[PDB]
């Protein structure tokens, strides 16, 4: 039997679980945002706003339900619409980090016909 | 005093141009076009008779009470200039007339009926003398600009807003994702669309939610209050009234409300609500210009905005002058005297028929909305003053870079233009210079710059004085 | 497209997306003051004191409403009543910053017929 | 015009505004006590226990109103029931001082006839 930790073990929803990506795994998920034509997007938060939290609840009554601070991040520029080239996405991906390296950054990608988000996860870890 | 069966003059009762007006009348300025072989003064007897206590024939009962203490009175006519067939009308109601506190009442009598009479060709409310008495019977606003300012803890520039776009059709998150990224980048204040209410694509709760969400967010971020005028508009007073219970249970500062399309019983119902739980409460004028866009027939947009600051309002808009649509500046500025003054004397170059006394009641914040960008910064600081709340929907949710960029383009724009105000600058003339100056200086406003430089909306007008 | 950072970026109101006042820049927002016959204040802040923020919430019902902590700062001596000389505010100003060099201070303005604050900025940071 | 400081000037009630009791100014004081026939008490507190606080009405409904927590200290032994020796309640005083050096200490005393809180006064700071 081997113990899950419970200490520093914080994840970020899809493929937290498996390794790291690599930069061709990446690659491959960008092609699939491309593929389905779906509207790629990047997104970014300091640590201290990367994290699901509860402080703005001290202002509430009874209403704290699916309530929670920090779901949103950092718009990086303007969701890519229109764009069909990977290697535009992983260049934004390369300038958003540049710009923030201490910061979280995740890529995820828009449906508009279902109107939500229909990919995501982290690219960057401080 | 015999009771007469039958059918006489309106005048013989309701023309009386000696009449001498009490402090405490409400007196009406109609604009009215009489049909040919109607005498002006039996056309004024007859709006005066129908909106007060007379009909088509004699009746009997006149006879148990005083007619005298409560007829409505033409007291006055005089024609138009520059017309052949229109007069205005003045007439005179007494206080004892209205219910206290009903903006819905006062309506009912003066413009219920009279529009529709055969015998007239068309009728325009010009303007209301609301007298102290009457004034002192209403809750009025909630709160008003001092307080709001203060509540705010804003002072010293125009307010900035901005209607989230796509009107309709974005889901609840992306909704206060836009809000988000609004505010953050500098606007005080972002909004629902007029039409946003709770629909399909966007249910009200899962809005006021996730706007919250980025309300706080900003303000966290900002280190400014900011809020977003969340829409309790809505088919019944039940669901109004939980719309609100929301946005007080998320300990949120503003929402807003459709008066005319929701309307006045439901309008002072919810402004109460408002001051007895501390929101502040934006109004929008949705369907004021079916009643008030035409010269000759309709009500003018100032009693519309008297009638708001007595239902009760933190904020009225007040059109731009120089935005997509309608008000000409001479108008516009006579009734921003009429929603944040306490005291508006006569002026018939403005549009004021009467001198206006508010005997205390709170100001309205005047609020500039609908297809202004950065270039226009400099007249709508001159025009408004710092008193009013600029808005920016298109112009900032178009901005090339998106909406924090968009955001800080006008909120440079009009720190910009109010530092060159108060150094001595004159916007009316300097405008453009102080503009292009700041374009220079910031990216963000420069995007701006770029893409609307030479956007401007330049008709002939319609309600002109 | 530049991307506004979230990060460090906190503002103070009025002039606070505008370039650093100079001091030639503040003398003229005095001179405004004392044109419109306004009643010049300072006020200021140690840090910890002085963003908005919402502790005191803790203790309400359902009633938090436009409350927040730390919009009252503290009040540098008393409102300048009759003054309309623009040196004097401005010895005011070094006066204040010199005896609490670590603190926010902002000068601002009162108009006694609206009984309003009519103008404010920040002339102090930290 | 001097400006009352709003930074680092906390306050301990009954005595903090006057210059800090000399020695004989806190021996008059127990004589008072004793003169009056009071039952001397010392309580002391840690610094995070010492200043009023409000963590515990995130458990409240709202019910909040004169509830706040810190108004206990820690009771140093018992009151000193039948003290009529101020020798005994300044040997008290550097007896709580010495066990707990880095504590705010306060000496007080209790009326059995009122059954109150009759006076008291901060004796140690850390
Ligand atoms: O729906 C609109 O058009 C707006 O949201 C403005 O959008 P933009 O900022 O994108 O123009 C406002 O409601 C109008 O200003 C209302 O008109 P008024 O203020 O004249 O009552
Ligand atoms: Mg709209």
């Amino acid at each position: 039997m081997m113990v899950w930790t419970p200490v520093n073990n914080k994840m970020f929803e899809t493929f937290s679980y498996l390794p790291p990506l690599t930069d061709e795994q990446i690659a491959a998920q960008v092609d699939y945002i491309v593929a389905n034509g779906w509207i790629p997007c990047l997104e970014f938060a300091e640590a201290d706003k990367a994290y699901v939290s509860n402080e703005s609840a001290i202002r509430f009554g009874s209403v704290s339900c699916l309530y929670y601070d920090n779901r949103y991040w950092t718009m990086w520029k303007l969701p890519m619409f229109g764009c069909r080239d990977p290697m535009q996405v992983l260049r934004e991906i390369v300038a958003c980090t540049k710009a923030f390296p201490d910061a979280y950054v995740r890529l995820v990608a828009f449906d508009n016909q279902k109107q939500v988000q229909i990919m995501g996860f982290l690219v960057q870890r401080p | 005093a015999g009771f007469k069966a039958g059918v006489k003059d309106y005048r013989l009762t309701y023309y009386t141009p000696d009449y001498v007006v009490r402090d405490t009348d409400i007196l009406a300025a109609f604009r009215m076009t009489p049909q040919p072989g109607v005498p002006p003064e039996e056309c004024g007897a007859a709006v005066a008779a129908e909106s007060s206590t007379g009909t088509w024939t004699t009746v009997w009962t006149d006879g148990l009470t005083s007619l005298d203490r409560y007829k409505g009175r033409c007291y006055d006519i005089e024609p138009v200039p520059g017309e052949d067939n229109q007069y205005i009308a003045y007439v005179a109601y007494p206080i004892d007339l209205f219910e206290e506190g009903s903006v819905t009442n006062m309506f009912t009598s003066i413009v219920g009926n009279v529009f529709g009479f055969k015998a007239l060709r068309a009728l325009r409310l010009e303007d209301l003398r609301i007298p102290p008495a009457y004034v002192k019977t209403f809750v009025g606003p909630p709160h008003g600009i001092q307080v709001e300012r203060d509540k705010l803890n804003k002072y010293g520039r125009g307010l900035l807003g901005c209607t989230i776009k796509p009107k309709l059709g974005l889901s609840a998150k992306n909704y206060g994702r836009a809000v988000y990224e609004c505010l953050r980048g500098g606007l005080d204040f972002t909004k629902d669309d007029e039409n946003v209410n709770s629909q399909p694509f966007m249910r009200w709760r899962d809005r006021f939610l996730f706007v919250a969400e980025a309300i706080y967010k900003a303000q966290a971020e900002t280190g400014e209050v900011k809020g977003h005028y969340l829409n309790a508009t809505a088919g019944t007073c039940e669901e109004m009234m939980k719309r609100a219970v929301c946005a007080k249970e998320l300990g949120v500062p503003i929402i807003m409300h459709d008066y005319l399309t929701g309307g006045f019983t439901a309008n002072t119902s919810l402004a109460i609500y408002c001051r007895d739980n501390g929101l502040l409460l934006h109004i929008h004028r949705a369907m004021h210009a079916v009643i008030d866009r035409q010269r000759n027939h309709g009500i003018h947009f100032r009693v519309l905005a008297k009638a708001l600051r007595m239902s009760g309002g933190d904020h009225l808009h007040s059109g731009t002058v120089v935005g997509k649509l309608e008000g000409e500046r001479e108008v516009t500025l006579g009734f921003v005297d009429l929603m944040r003054d306490d005291y508006v004397e006569k002026d018939r170059s403005r549009g004021i028929y009467f001198t206006q006394d508010w005997c205390s009641m709170p100001g309205v914040m005047p609020v500039a909305s609908g297809g202004i960008h950065v270039w226009h910064m400099p007249a709508l600081v001159e025009i408004f003053g710092d008193d009013a709340c600029l808005q920016f929907g298109g112009g900032t949710l178009g901005h090339p870079w998106g909406n924090a960029p968009g955001a800080a383009a006008n909120r440079v724009a009009l720190e910009a233009c109010t530092q060159a105000r108060n150094e001595g600058r004159d916007l009316a003339r300097e405008g453009g210079d102080v503009i292009r100056s700041a374009c220079k200086w910031s990216p963000e406003l420069a995007a701006a710059c770029e893409v609307w430089k030479e956007i401007k909306f330049e008709f002939d007008t319609i309600d002109k004085l």
